[PDB]
């Protein structure tokens, strides 16, 4: 077919009739309640998605320096792109396919593997209307569909795709994305030089409501929160980088402690030698951190390619599928195997859960870790993520009730550890709603169940920032002194007010349990 | 079932 710039595999989805194999929809109805449409489409507007062409032009989100780079497609190795999906609408899934095929040279694209993770939508089912399979006949033979007869989850489906890939390199993409030009060449070139590099593109945004292409998505340097979820470097963390790295060139690759997950390229052979995925992970969540920690610890390197840009629909006001509530908690328990003594803090943050994390299966993972020679999480913190606020557990000197003995009451998050509400005073009962922890590097006073919520002298919790707005000092006499104003927190009259610091005033004296975790985290029973 | 966009 007619191949050229913008259609590197030719004109896609055209019948012998000469008409598209896909009938676009009319403009979305004017009487459209965006919240309701964000539900029908599982987190994005399917009315507008269905109206938009599959050969959708996207702006080049790449910095001008990236286009001045040349690539030799005859020296690069081929790559198998793997898109897995569970109940993804037709318009988004097939626009992701068109974007890849249209924006990836055939010289470097071995195959495009579609992995149906036990979908139930009629347009996907094998006993359905055959919409997808019939439409795949109108696409290159590179494109291949394989199926999990029962939904296994992200890890289950990505393994089915990876194991089936035949290229030495594989690239995983979500099923609701659009690429910027030359998205794959920077990844291949980087892994060609060292097979131990797992390289992830910079992610951009497609608005779930309007489908506008947005410049900034996720970025490069990514840390993690103690709720076990990736977290982009905040300003005070970038400030801790070596000065030669606080503002790198738009083309230089950068290392990242963590990845966003599902958008990374890797040498197939090294991916299996470094542990692949923990296939006892369930459905959705946290496999990106288990992979990130295991990668750095066991001889791998995680890098971000600022010149490899992919647009991504971040779901808003909705969700595309339903995961069991306990599957995420399990995945976090299995991830804590790689955090060594630090699992005590993470386990306390996610609420001291007692779930079935397949303990027998995790012990075989422990053995694998020792036999591979993987390094500790302390090494990881001190050498991979040394800019975090908790590098050793000595950075968390307090964890427990903040109790004022005068009135005999503890601080209480009042049910919502989430930011934006007021702290209170209540009779102490020991529950997690009354435990607070202290991050000394930023003077943050947080509820143990959310390290994004910080105490403020206003008496209310708010989003944590590494600035003087949130810095507290805990004096040797028991005072909570807001450093910026040198005023102390008082519990006088069962209200929280800032007063002039006087260590002879019992209403501003607080007791706070010291955090002295054991050298080893002993998992809870089942 | 959602990873959030960087601020
Ligand atoms: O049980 C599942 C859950 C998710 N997915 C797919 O895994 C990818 C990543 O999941 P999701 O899109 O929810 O993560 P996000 O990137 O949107 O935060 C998507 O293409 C999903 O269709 C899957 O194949 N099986
Ligand atoms: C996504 O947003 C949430 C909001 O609480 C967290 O800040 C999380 O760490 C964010 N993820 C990234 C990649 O920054
Ligand atoms: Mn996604
Ligand atoms: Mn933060």
């Amino acid at each position: 077919e007619g191949a050229g710039p913008g259609r590197l595999h030719g004109r896609l989805g055209i019948k012998p009739d000469g008409q598209p194999g896909y009938t676009r929809a009319p403009s979305p109805p004017t009487d459209l309640s965006m919240p309701q449409a964000l539900a029908r489409g599982g987190g994005f507007n399917l009315y507008l998605s269905d109206h938009l062409e599959l050969d959708r032009t996207a702006p080049d989100a790449r910095h001008a320096s990236c286009r001045q780079l040349h690539y030799d497609l005859s020296t690069l190795p081929k790559a198998s792109v793997i898109i897995v999906f569970y109940n993804e609408p037709f318009s988004t899934l097939m626009r992701s396919v068109h974007s890849v095929l249209n924006g990836t040279p055939p010289q470097i694209l071995e195959e495009l593997i579609l992995v149906d993770d036990g979908s139930t939508l009629p347009y996907i089912r094998e006993d359905g209307n055959q919409q997808l399979v019939e439409y795949l006949k109108l696409l290159p033979a590179k494109v291949r569909l394989i199926r999990n007869e029962v939904r296994k989850g992200i890890v289950g489906a990505r393994m089915k795709g990876i194991r089936a890939s035949r290229a030495p390199i594989f690239a995983i993409l979500d099923s609701h994305i659009e690429v910027s030009p030359q998205w794959l060449e920077p990844l291949l070139l980087r892994i060609k030089e060292d097979s131990r590099r797992v390289v992830m593109p910079q992610i951009d945004g497609i608005d779930a409501e309007t489908f506008k292409h947005i410049a900034g998505g996720i970025g490069c340097k990514l840390g993690f929160l103690w709720k076990l979820m990736e977290h982009s470097y905040e300003g005070h963390q970038t400030a801790r980088l070596p000065p030669e790295e606080r503002q790198p060139s738009p083309t230089d690759f950068q290392t990242s402690p963590a990845m966003a997950g599902g958008l990374f390229a890797a040498n197939k052979a090294f991916f299996f030698d470094v542990g692949a995925y923990d296939e006892d992970f369930q459905f959705w969540g946290t496999e990106n951190l288990e992979l990130s920690f295991r990668l750095w610890q066991c001889g791998g390197v995680l890098e971000c390619a600022p010149c490899s840009r992919v647009y991504h629909i971040f779901r808003k006001g909705g969700s595309g599928y339903s995961s069991p509530g306990d599957s995420i908690t399990i995945n976090k328990m299995r991830t804590m195997l790689w955090m060594d003594e630090y699992a005590d803090l993470a386990w306390r943050v996610i609420g001291k859960p007692r779930v079935n994390y397949r303990p027998e299966s995790l012990e075989k993972r422990r053995e694998w870790r020792k036999r591979k020679g993987c390094k500790s999480f302390r090494w990881f913190m001190e050498n991979v993520f040394p800019e975090g606020d908790v590098v050793t557990l000595d950075d968390v000197p307090y964890l427990g009730p903040l109790r004022n003995d005068k009135i005999g009451m503890c601080l209480d998050n009042m049910g919502w550890a989430s930011p934006g509400h007021a702290v209170g005073l209540e009779y102490c009962h020991g529950g997690d709603t009354q435990t607070f922890m202290f991050f000394r590097k930023v003077g943050h006073v947080m509820p143990v169940n959310d390290d994004e919520a910080c105490l403020q002298p206003s008496g209310r919790l708010d989003w944590c920032r590494g600035t003087a707005q949130f810095w507290w000092d805990f004096t040797s006499s028991g005072q909570l002194m807001f450093r910026e104003t040198k005023q102390c927190l008082s519990a006088f009259g069962r209200k929280l007010r800032m007063v002039e610091c006087d260590d002879t005033d019992p209403y501003q004296i607080w007791s706070w349990t010291a955090y002295n975790p054991p050298d080893t985290f002993t998992f809870p029973s089942v | 079932t959602t990873t959030t966009k960087k601020p």
